[PDB]
Order: structure tokens, then sequence, then C-alpha cells
């Protein structure tokens, strides 16, 4: 039972940080997207200069 | 001729300068008004 | 919303910075053609 009490904390822990990476990895995806929007709006406004 | 060009260099600086100054008083507003957008979407993306 | 507004607040001060940047390049090159036109303006009119 404690080693089934290590293997559930472990098992929480495994599951907390990869959903905490893919939504970091989502994240950084949307504020690469975000910087990519930015720099879009940087073109349109150079292409209007 | 020289005079001439500073003079309409000038100008065209004076009027790069006061854009500069009512641009600043623009952003500033804009900022002013932004930051309760960012706030509304601080409550909002917590409250979801 | 927060995102149009952040990039249109980051528009303005990306143009802000680039209205003092070319203020300063309109600036040095007025001081430099400044300097010019005062070095050649009292070459030989002063004695005169």
């Amino acid at each position: 039972v404690e080693e089934l009490t290590e293997k559930c904390s472990l098992k929480t822990d495994e599951f907390l940080k990869a959903k905490e990476k893919i939504n970091e990895i989502f994240e950084k995806l949307n504020t690469i997207r975000d910087e990519v929007i930015k720099k879009k709006n940087q073109n349109e406004y150079y292409r209007g200069r | 001729s020289k005079i001439n060009e500073r003079k309409n260099q000038e100008q065209a600086i004076a009027s790069y300068e006061a854009a500069k100054e009512e641009l600043g008083l623009k952003i500033e507003q804009i900022a002013q008004e932004a930051q309760p957008i960012k706030e509304q979407y601080d409550s909002t993306k917590l409250a979801l | 919303l927060l995102r149009d507004v952040k990039s249109r607040f980051e528009k303005e001060k990306s143009n802000q910075a680039e209205a003092q940047s070319n203020i300063d390049q309109g600036r040095k090159k007025v001081d430099a053609l400044n300097k010019t036109i005062a070095h050649l303006e009292e070459e030989l009119t002063k004695e005169m």
C-alpha cells in the first residue's frame, strides 16, 4: 500500500508533468502564433509604407 | 541653397517631433485604456 | 481583443521608436550639414 501510494504519487506527478509540458508547448505555439501575427502586422504595415 | 535644405530638413524634423509628442500622448492613453482589457482577459481566463 | 490591442500598442510603440530613430538620424544629418555650412559660411565671409 505504501508502494501503491508512491506509485499513485509518481503517476500523478508524471500526469501533471505531461499535462504541464503539453500546455506549455500549446502556450509556446500560441506565443509563436502571436509573434508570427505581430510580424505579419509589421509586414503589412511595411507593405502599406 | 544649403540654408534652404537645412530649413526644410528642420521643418520635417519639427513635424516629426510634433508627431512624436502627440503620438506619445496617444500611446499613453491607448495603454491606459488597454490595461482594463488585459485585467478582464486575466479574470476571464481565471474563471474559465 | 487583447492580442489586437497589444499588437496595436506594440505597432504604435515601434512607430514611436522608429519616429525617435528617424528624428535622431535627421538631426544628426542636419547637424552634419549645419557643421559643413558653418565651416564654409565663415571660411571667407567673416573677414569681409
